[PDB]
């Protein structure tokens, strides 16, 4: 209504997380 | 159509992508719901193959809708259910014994049984599958532990065989819950959290139904046809967050955001989108140009062509032209148009293959 600049940059990648380790054998 | 699997059979060169499923029947289910998969070749566990090659489920596509069958040890091959009139449930209520299904482990708690682990995965927003250590597991550090897991595709990245441990799948798809899929609708709002994918949608309610079926989408943002930037018009941004909720609501007009109801009313209504979009051209990869009488005929042509994902009937209209018009059968990778065009006099729609 006063100004529109395109400042939303579509960016496809994933959600981060805290690493958890697997079972060993 | 073929629902029975082909024992010791290996299809040859249709590789779209390769994902890992517990069994060949699940490999079929993944194929069935994949926008382009027509065929699959699953690699069961056998001494003739190296362990790394086990549970390989190869999604295949062919212009001829079939592929060379070579015979091969411990290979189960099969065809998708895209055409079939019988339906499936896509709900894997099975729990797999001595199977480590691997993905991004994000939670690690304790649970009385695998069924408690399952109920956790089912009720967790990010969980796709779980692995639970029975009480008899070598490592006392790990006994009775519940690892909640998620992957980009919703399927495991690698499955290995590990004794005294059970894997299983989230049962969100098993719910009934006729309730609004879009749940919270946020008009004149854009969200701004991790964009994990993007598709082109005709209206905002297709946008929502896609997010509900997308493995890793929890909320979305739809830019309308009157949105300022042309490249962003009809852009369906699928987003997620670690909380499961959006972070910030930016009030911008001509954009609608919303919340997936992940397990709402959505086995196959995004696939039953029998709506006709007039003055609307669904762009894509051209598969054929047949001629027919109506858009209702164009649709039936897309439904019966198993490789057809969407269509545009360009109506001839007998103003001064012939009565028969053109039926562009189309396709893309995501199953959605690559661009929706408004004002070029076409009647567009979606395949009813899986409806
Ligand atoms: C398996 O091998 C080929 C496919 O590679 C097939 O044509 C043939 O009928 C089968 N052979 C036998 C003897 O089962
Ligand atoms: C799992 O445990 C983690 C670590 O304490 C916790 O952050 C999360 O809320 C738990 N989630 C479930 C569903 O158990």
């Amino acid at each position: 209504d006063d100004d529109w600049i395109p400042d939303i940059q579509i960016d496809p990648n994933g959600l981060s997380f805290n690493p958890i380790s697997d079972f060993p054998d | 159509c073929v629902t029975q699997l082909l024992k010791d059979t290996c299809f040859e060169g249709g590789d779209i992508t390769t994902v890992f499923t517990p069994s060949a029947k699940y490999c079929q289910v993944v194929c069935t719901y994949h926008p382009r998969c027509l065929l699959f070749t699953f690699t069961a566990e056998s001494p003739s193959e190296d362990p790394t090659r086990w549970f390989t489920c190869v999604l295949k596509d062919s212009v001829t809708e079939t592929l060379p069958r070579v015979n091969r040890t411990a290979a189960i091959s099969g065809y998708s259910f895209k055409q079939c009139s019988h339906q499936i449930s896509a709900c894997n209520k099975d729990i797999y014994v001595d199977l480590d299904m691997k993905g991004i482990n994000y939670n690690s708690s304790v649970a009385k049984s695998a069924q408690e682990c399952q109920e956790r995965c089912t009720d967790d927003v990010h969980c796709h599958f779980f692995t639970y250590a029975t009480r008899q597991f070598p490592s006392l550090e790990h006994r009775n532990i519940c690892l909640l897991k998620h992957t980009q595709t919703g399927t495991p990245t690698r499955i290995t065989k590990l004794d005294k441990v059970v894997s299983g799948f989230s049962l969100k798809s098993c719910a009934l819950s006729n309730l609004a899929c879009i749940r919270d609708i946020f008009p004149n709002t854009v969200f701004a959290d991790s964009n994990i994918d993007s598709v082109m949608a005709p209206d905002a309610f297709v946008c929502g139904r896609i997010c509900t079926h997308h493995p890793g989408c929890l909320f979305f943002t739809f830019f309308s046809q009157e949105w300022p930037k042309e490249s962003q018009r009809n852009l369906c941004l699928l987003k997620t967050s670690e909380s499961g909720l959006p972070s910030t609501r930016i009030k911008k007009s001509k954009a609608l955001s919303g919340f997936s109801l992940q397990s709402c009313r959505h086995s196959i209504p995004v696939f039953c989108h029998s709506s006709f979009y007039h003055d609307t051209d669904f762009l894509g990869e051209e598969l054929d140009i047949v001629a027919a009488k109506s858009h209702e005929a164009c649709q039936k042509l897309c439904t019966n062509a198993v490789r057809c994902q969407f269509f545009t009937y360009t109506p001839a209209q007998a103003s001064c032209n012939e009565g028969k018009g053109k039926c562009y059968l189309k396709l893309s990778s995501n199953g959605s148009p690559t661009k929706i065009l408004h004002g070029r006099g076409g009647i567009s729609g979606y395949t009813l293959r899986l409806c």
